[PDB]
């Protein structure tokens, strides 16, 4: 009877293991995207300093 | 004459000792069999609960 009541808990456990991978993959993707925007911004700054007018 | 009384008394001791001793030995065997068969039935009930749980799982 206790093991039968635990069937909903087992579904939530197995689904949570999948969702923990999913959440952290999605969040790592968000951070990689913004990190690459900052990488492109650092490149764009290294371009801005080539124009002596703005760089002055 | 007297030999039938000798045979009755020797058989009286033999029967009264042996029949009781065999029943005492049977009592111990039946008690051991109760534990063994109870456990075997408990294992069959466990196997049923497990097969039933697998059908839920």
């Amino acid at each position: 009877e206790k093991k039968e009541k635990q069937i909903e808990q087992q579904k939530k456990i197995q689904m949570s293991n999948l969702m923990n991978q999913a959440r952290l993959k999605v969040l790592r993707a968000r951070d990689d995207l913004i990190t690459d925007l900052l990488n492109e911004a650092k490149q764009r700054l290294s371009k801005v300093v080539k124009d002596t007018t703005r760089y002055q | 004459s007297q030999s039938q009384g000798i045979q009755q008394l020797l058989q009286a001791e033999k029967r009264a000792a042996e029949k009781v001793s065999e029943a005492r030995k049977r009592k111990n065997r039946r008690l051991k069999q109760a534990k063994e068969e109870a456990q075997a039935e408990i294992e069959q009930y466990r196997l049923q609960r497990e097969k039933e749980f697998k059908a839920k799982e």
